[PDB]
RNA sequence: GCCCUCGGCCGAUCGAAAGGGAGUCGGGUUCAGAUCCCCGAAUCCGGAGUGGCGGAGAUGGGCGCCGCGAGGCGUCCAGUGCGGUAACGCGACCGAUCCCGGAGAAGCCGGCGGGAGCCCCGGGGAGAGUUCUCUUUUCUUUGUGAAGGGCAGGGCGCCCUGGAAUGGGUUCGCCCCGAGAGAGGGGCCCGUGCCUUGGAAAGCGUCGCGGUUCCGGCGGCGUCCGGUGAGCUCUCGCUGGCCCUUGAAAAUCCGGGGGAGAGGGUGUAAAUCUCGCGCCGGGCCGUACCCAUAUCCGCAGCAGGUCUCCAAGGUGAACAGCCUCUGGCAUGUUGGAACAAUGUAGGUAAGGGAAGUCGGCAAGCCGGAUCCGUAACUUCGGGAUAAGGAUUGGCUCUAAGGGCUGGGUCGGUCGCGGCCGGCGCCUAGCAGCCGACUUAGAACUGGUGCGGA
RNA sequence: GUGAACUAUGCCUGGGCAGGGCGAAGCCAGAGGAAACUCUGGUGGAGGUCCGUAGCGGUCCUGACGUGCAAAUCGGUCGUC
C-alpha cells in the first residue's frame, strides 16, 4: 500500500544505514504472526537509495510500520534526536528534535 | 434554516425584498448558496459545477454575492 | 444568597459602603479626638442581624 | 488477559463465586430466554408449515 | 352619551425562587461575568385603523347568435374549499351570546420492551509511553445545538374485507376473541434515534510558516469502518399488583354543539383567514463568590449539625470493602530527637479452657458460594442459613445451552444475465457464516494450599 | 407582652430509599383416579417479610474523652432499612 518510509536527513548526515535498516525490516516484519520470508514473498521492500517502499497485497498497517521504526531507533540508540512523524498520507518521515 | 430544491424558487427568494445577502460555499462534492433573509437562512445545494456557474452568472444584481473563500 | 430582594441589596450596599477606614486628614483636623473607625465590621467575626 | 482466561473458563471455579447462582445468572432471565427461543422456533415452523395450527398450539402449551 | 337586550366566577386580597406556568441554543471571550457580553443560528407573546405583499374564499354551468373551429357577444342561475367506504387528510378554509368537553391534572410498587448516554470488543488513523528480551503493543484522541423537512423505530380497545371448535392467537407474567380472533390492507400518535438544512466556515487532534510588545493569524492532513448486552443510569411506552389509604386546586389555553348575524350580483368580486412571508416592541428586580474537616449555625479556620444534582476501570451479588484513572489534596491550628514507666488504639501467645467475674464483660470462634442433610414445637405460614457434613487454587481440555442467510429439475433461449413453463423431489432437513456468557464433567499440578487480602 | 429558626403534632407541596434470601395468590404442563380431586415440575412475585448498603436511629464496651474536638462528641459493636 506504498507506506513510503522516508529518511533523508539521517542518511544525509550519515548516522544510520538504509540498507541494514531495510535488512532489519526484512527479517522482523510480521505477516499473520510470522517473522522472515515476508509471509512467503507477499510483501516486497525496495530501497530507492534514499527511502524505502514496502509494497504489499495484504491488510498490512502503517502504525505497525511506525512501531517497527521506533523499535529500530531504540535498538540503535537514536530516538533522542530522531522522531517519526506522518509528513503525508501513506508516508512516515523522520525528523530531528528541535535544534 | 430552509433548504430550497429549485433554481427558480431560489431566484425569486433571491430577488425578494428582504434578501440581505448571498454566500457561496464551495464544498468538495457540491456548492451551497446561502441567502440571508429576515427570518430564515435559505440554502440551495447544486452538484453540477457549470450549472452553479451559470446560476452565479444569472444571479440578480444589487445583491451581496460573497464567496466564502 | 444569590436570590435577593432589592431592599436587602440596598441594606447590604449601605453596610459595605460604610465599612471603610477613616481618612487621614481627619486626624489633622483641629480638635479631632478620633484615631480610627471604631465601628468597622468584619464579615467573619460580627454578623449583620439581617 | 483475565477476561480471555474467563472466556476459556479460568478463575470461574467454585471458590471464586461470592453471590448465589440466581444472583450470578437469574432463573427468570434464563426461563425468559428459553421461552423466547422456543416460541420463535415454533412460529417459524408454523410459518413454513412444518406444523399446523393445532400441533403449534399443543406444542406452545407444552 | 341615552334607551332597549343579555349576564352566578356567589365574592376583595395575600399565600410556593422544589407545585402549575408560552418561548434559547451552539461557539468564542475575562484578572474576576456570561444560556445575560460578541458572533451565528432560532423562537414565544403583544401590535397593525390608512389594512404591507402573495395565497385561500374564487371565480363554474344553461340558452340564443357570430366565428371552419377555437374563441367572443348578451341573458339566466350557483358559489362561507376539496379528497378518502372509513380511521382521517390537505396551506388557509365565516360566525356571537350561550352550552358541553378536554388539557393544566395526578399515588406507590413490580415486570418487560424501545431509544439515548456511559461502559465493553474488533480493526484504520494521529500523537505519545515501553523496547535488557518480548509485545502488528500500551495510553490518549477519533464532534454536530435549537428550530424546520424526510425516514427508521416504538405505540394504538383506530378503520375496511371476512367469518373462527379439530378452538385459535399470544406474554417473562398475562391476556384476547360472534360486543368480531387469526389473516390481508390501511390510518393516526410519538419520534429525544438517523439523514439533511444549520455544517465546517466552528470545535478538536496533529504537522508546519512568519511576528500586531497577545492576530476568533495563515496553511496542510484528519475527524474512519464495524460489533455486542438480562450491563449501569436516565427517558419513553406497555401490562399487572396494592389500598376500610384511591393519591391537589387555580390561573391559563384548546376543541366541539348551536346559528343570532355578516358578506356580492357574476366582478377580473366581497365578507373573511388558526396559510406563507414581512414590519415593530418586550419594561422592573435578582445574577460575583463560599456551599462547608476555613466564607453557613454552634462565642472559633470547632472531629458536631445543615436540603439536593452528576458519578469511570478492576475484583465482586453489589452505589459493600480494597486498589487505580479524571479531578483534587498536603495529613487536618507546629516541627526536630529519642523509644522509659503509665496510658490510648491494634496484634500475638506454650499447656489448660471461664477455674476469672455480679454476670463469658471484653475478645475470640463462625462467616461467601456450591452439593447434600435438617429436630422438637407450631397459629401448618414457619422454625430454617435449624443442627450437621463435604468442596473451593492454578492450568489444560470435553460437552451442553444461540443468531443470520441460502436449500431449486432444465436458455424449452437472449430480457453471460432476464419472462412464462415441459421441466423436479432437503420435506428425519442440510450447507455456509456470525456470536456470547455461563453451567457441568475430566485430566494434570503445588510443601493440603485454595471464600488465601 | 415576645417566641413552633430547636423540638412536639396536624395539614399543603416537593425529594429520597444498592445488592441478595424466603417464595403467598393467579397460571401452564405431565402423571394417578369413577368422581371429588390428588401428586410432581415449572411460572409468578406477595409481605407493617428476612440478611444487608445509603438514610434514620442509638444497644453494649458501663471503651475514648471528661479545665473535651464537642455546654453530649468520637470509635468499634449494634437496631431498622
Ligand atoms: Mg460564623
Ligand atoms: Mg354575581
Ligand atoms: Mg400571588
Ligand atoms: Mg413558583
Ligand atoms: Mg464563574
Ligand atoms: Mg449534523
Ligand atoms: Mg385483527
Ligand atoms: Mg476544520
Ligand atoms: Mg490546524
Ligand atoms: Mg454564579
Ligand atoms: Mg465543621
Ligand atoms: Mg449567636
Ligand atoms: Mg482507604
Ligand atoms: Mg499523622
Ligand atoms: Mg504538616
Ligand atoms: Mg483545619
Ligand atoms: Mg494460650
Ligand atoms: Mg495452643
Ligand atoms: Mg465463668
Ligand atoms: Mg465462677
Ligand atoms: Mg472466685
Ligand atoms: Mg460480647
Ligand atoms: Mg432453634
Ligand atoms: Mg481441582
Ligand atoms: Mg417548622
Ligand atoms: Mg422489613
Ligand atoms: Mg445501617
Ligand atoms: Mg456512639
Ligand atoms: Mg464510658
Ligand atoms: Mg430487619
Amino acid at each position: 500500500l506504498k507506506f513510503t518510509l522516508d529518511c533523508t536527513h539521517p542518511v544525509e548526515d550519515g548516522i544510520m544505514d538504509a540498507a541494514n535498516f531495510e535488512q532489519f525490516l526484512q527479517e522482523r516484519i510480521k505477516v499473520n504472526g510470522k517473522a522472515g520470508n515476508l509471509g512467503g514473498g507477499v510483501v516486497t521492500i525496495e530501497r530507492s537509495k534514499s527511502k524505502i517502499t514496502v509494497t504489499s497485497e495484504v491488510p498490512f498497517s502503517k502504525r505497525y510500520l511506525k512501531y517497527l521504526t521506533k523499535k529500530y531507533l531504540k535498538k540503535n540508540n537514536l530516538r533522542d534526536w530522531l522522531r517519526v512523524v506522518a509528513n503525508s498520507k501513506e508516508s512516515y518521515e523522520l525528523r530531528y528534535f528541535q535544534i | 434554516p430552509r433548504k430550497i430544491e429549485e433554481i427558480k424558487d431560489f431566484l425569486l427568494t433571491a430577488r425578494r425584498k428582504d434578501a440581505k445577502s448571498v454566500k457561496i460555499k464551495k464544498n468538495k462534492d457540491n456548492v451551497k448558496f446561502k441567502v440571508r433573509c429576515s427570518r430564515y437562512l435559505y440554502t440551495l445545494v447544486i452538484t453540477d459545477k457549470e450549472k452553479a456557474e451559470k446560476l452565479k452568472q444569472s444571479l440578480p444584481p444589487g445583491l451581496a454575492v460573497k464567496e466564502l473563500k | 444568597s444569590s436570590h435577593k430582594t432589592f431592599r436587602i441589596k440596598r441594606f447590604l450596599a449601605k453596610k459595605q459602603k460604610q465599612n471603610r477606614p477613616i481618612p487621614q486628614w481627619i486626624r489633622m483636623k483641629t480638635g479631632n479626638k478620633i484615631r480610627y473607625n471604631s465601628k468597622r465590621r468584619h464579615w467573619r467575626r460580627t454578623k449583620l442581624g439581617l | 488477559k483475565n477476561t480471555l482466561a474467563r472466556r476459556k473458563g479460568r478463575h470461574m471455579g467454585i471458590g471464586k463465586r461470592k453471590g448465589t447462582a440466581n444472583a450470578r445468572m437469574p432463573e427468570k432471565v434464563t426461563w425468559m430466554r428459553r421461552m423466547r427461543i422456543l416460541r420463535r422456533l415454533l412460529r417459524r415452523y408454523r410459518e413454513s408449515k412444518k406444523i399446523d395450527r393445532h400441533m403449534y398450539h399443543s406444542l406452545y402449551l407444552k
